[PDB]
């Protein structure tokens, strides 16, 4: 999937999730590449799982990028490798 | 020093992010006092959110002396802004068995008069009949027999002696200390009067099929404009239904036509002819036994 | 494109998903600076308030005007007209609905999408006032009906017979 079609997923799931408008999600939308509907669903679920051990209710900026590195693991690079285009 | 709102804002901005749900001893005790500061501040929403957290945790935890008694007082105090006597009546079901088992009858008698006060002001629901018999009811108490008979009075109450009973005996109503609503006397003659009209008008349909609107105002202690206000609320809430004729001033029952005549009302004639042949047929032998001997 | 798509939701209702079109557009025209005028920016604010009134949410209408992030300092005669309609829906009365009609008629009746929903909200609050009359027993004098509705005898009999 391309970059634009993902915001209709992340943005819709965020309606049922509690988060602050200060969230950094406007950044990671570029980092997101080669995902599906099932993988994105587990990303927002992991954001709330780490908030329990951190004693947090509303999802903060630390609960986004830290929880994103878990379910995103498939291959080391997954984004255009490293150069040689 | 005389600070109220400043002391509440400090605790609400700290204890929420302070405890990590490790030690539940001092945590539960301070949350009970945290909602008390919101009462003096005047914010019912701050205490409502905190009331949904430790309530389910304390229920699973064993019962304690000083801890369980704080929940009974806070749930009554939060009713100042809510002004709903139905919700508090369900919260007092726990203290009813607590003071009658763990405690003695010394402190159980004033709680008995308090729990029945929220029952009389209950607008509707089937839990009213279940709270009539209860368990420890009929304790031979002066305040209990007055409130217990008042619940059963609503069937036969014509509202003729209603201002006399409240004036002669006023234990929980006009003059009271705990669970005392209104500035002085004004909310006691309003909320209580609005409830007894709903209970009286409910049985009028079951008794009076056709009643004059001029006579209906005398039984409910209302006027032509005031009567249409209370009857419209019971119909909108799905309580009862009746007939209101404005120009003719005629209030009928308006029996529903969904029975469809023969399809309903005639089905009740089975027991009329079922008890004829079956009974007399059984008594044929009995006739020969009594006369034969 | 999001504004024109939201216009199709005016007659077809479904204002739940239509809010995302008008919300994302308001932030788009706010950053145009000189490229956008003040009137075009206020109309977008009127479309958001008009869409939430059709969706019947009181708390969300107040959050748009009170919060400076949603308002972005835009106010006019037609914008304040949506506040009177939101207050008229809370109390369910046609007095406050027609109160802002006479003073704001310049901007309020100027927009076609607002005037198209004016008669819709006119009957919406009118049907809600009838639900209080129709719920009890019928056969009540018309003179007492107009006092509850708040309009003239000829107007109440004309609108009631239309439904």
């Amino acid at each position: 999937r391309d970059r634009r079609e993902r915001r209709l997923i992340f943005g819709t799931i965020a309606s049922k999730m509690s988060l602050a408008p200060e969230a950094d999600l406007d950044s990671l939308i570029i980092r997101n590449d080669s995902l599906s509907g099932a993988v994105i669903a587990a990303i927002m679920q992991e954001a709330g799982l780490r908030a329990v051990r951190k004693n947090r209710y509303v999802i903060l900026q630390s609960d986004l990028e830290e929880a994103y590195a878990t379910q995103v693991k498939t291959d080391n690079t997954v984004d255009k490798f490293d150069f040689y285009k | 020093e005389g600070k109220i709102d400043e002391a509440a804002d400090i605790l609400c901005e700290l204890q929420v992010e302070t405890y990590g749900s490790m030690e539940m001893s001092e945590k539960i005790q301070f949350i009970l006092e945290q909602m008390e500061l919101s009462i003096l501040k005047g914010d019912y929403s701050q205490a409502t959110v905190l009331s949904r957290k430790i309530l389910k945790k304390t229920f699973k935890n064993p019962k304690y002396e000083s801890l369980k008694l704080e929940y009974y007082n806070l749930l009554v105090k939060i009713s100042l802004h809510k002004r709903e006597y139905l919700e508090v009546a369900q919260y007092l079901q726990e203290i009813y068995q607590t003071d009658a088992i763990k405690s003695d009858e010394a402190k159980w008698k004033p709680v008995l008069s308090h729990i029945v006060y929220f029952l009389v002001l209950s607008p509707y629901g089937n839990l009213q009949n279940d709270l009539i018999h209860k368990i420890q009811n009929d304790n031979n108490l002066k305040k209990l027999e007055s409130q217990e008979s008042l619940v059963k009075l609503f069937t036969t109450n014509e509202l003729m002696r209603w201002p006399i009973v409240q004036k002669t005996y006023e234990p929980v109503l006009n003059e009271d200390d705990l669970a005392f609503g209104g500035e002085a006397n004004k909310h006691h003659w309003e909320d209580l009067q609005k409830r007894v009209i709903e209970h009286n008008l409910r049985v009028i349909s079951e008794y009076y099929s056709r009643i004059t609107l001029l006579r209906l105002n005398e039984l409910l202690d209302l006027t032509e404009s005031q009567t249409e206000t209370y009857i419209s609320d019971l119909v909108n809430q799905g309580i009862i239904y009746a007939k209101v004729n404005r120009p003719a001033k005629i209030v009928n029952f308006e029996k529903p036509k969904n029975s469809s005549q023969l399809l309903n009302e005639w089905s009740h004639n089975v027991d009329e002819l079922l008890e004829h042949i079956e009974t007399i047929g059984h008594l044929i032998t009995k006739e020969e036994i009594m006369h034969g001997l | 494109l999001d504004l024109m798509s939201g216009i199709l939701h005016c007659e077809d209702k479904d204002y739940k998903t239509a809010f995302s079109y008008f919300f994302e557009s308001f932030e788009s025209y706010h950053n145009l600076t000189t490229h956008n005028s003040y009137e075009k920016a206020c109309q977008v604010l009127k479309y958001m308030l008009l869409s939430k009134i059709m969706l019947n949410l009181i708390d969300d209408v107040k959050n748009i005007l009170n919060a400076k992030y949603t308002k972005e300092t835009y106010q006019s005669r037609g914008i304040d007209a949506m506040k009177a309609v939101a207050e008229a829906y809370n109390n369910r009365s046609l007095l406050d609905f027609n109160t802002a009609l006479k003073q704001y008629e310049k901007e309020l009746m100027g927009d076609e999408l607002t005037r198209s929903h004016f008669n819709a909200l006119y009957d919406t609050l009118l049907e809600s006032n009838l639900c209080k009359i129709i719920e009890p027993f019928e056969c009540v004098e018309i003179s007492h009906i107009s006092k509850i509705i708040g309009l003239d005898t000829q107007q109440v009999e004309g609108k009631l017979s239309q439904m």
